[PDB]
This record gives C-alpha cells, sequence and structure tokens, in this order.
C-alpha cells in the first residue's frame, strides 16, 4: 500500500504536468 | 521540501526541476508565471 501510494505521486505528477501540456 | 528533496549543493535544483517548481508555483499557488520563476529564485537563495 505504501508502494501504491508512492505510485500514485508519480501518476498524480504526470496527470498535473500532462494537463499543464494540453 | 521538494526542493529540499533534491537540493544537493544549495539550490542546485536543476532545470527540469526548475521548472517542474515554477509550474507548481504557478498551479497550487496561482502565483503568476514570472512570480513562480521568481519564487524560484528565492527558492533557490534559500536552499543555499
Amino acid at each position: 500500500l505504501e508502494e501504491v501510494n508512492e505510485r500514485e505521486h508519480s501518476m498524480k505528477a504526470s496527470l498535473q504536468t500532462v494537463d499543464i501540456r494540453l | 521540501a521538494f526542493g529540499h528533496k533534491y537540493s544537493e549543493e544549495g539550490g542546485l535544483i536543476n532545470e527540469s526541476l526548475r521548472d517542474q517548481l515554477l509550474v507548481t508555483i504557478q498551479k497550487t499557488f496561482t502565483y503568476t508565471r514570472t512570480q513562480a520563476q521568481h519564487l524560484f529564485i528565492i527558492l533557490m537563495e534559500c536552499m543555499k
């Protein structure tokens, strides 16, 4: 679950950066 | 903290992390683009 949380952090950063570049 | 994590030699948070820092400042703090790069400049100043 801690791995999923850190993974969520990477995914949310990717989603925010992709929303910036769109 | 995200500065301090990658800070290394003072404000040695690099170019990718500087554009990511100013982007986050411009998103979360709603701080205008030149001011977000400015808060990077203040971030590296304090990161020293």
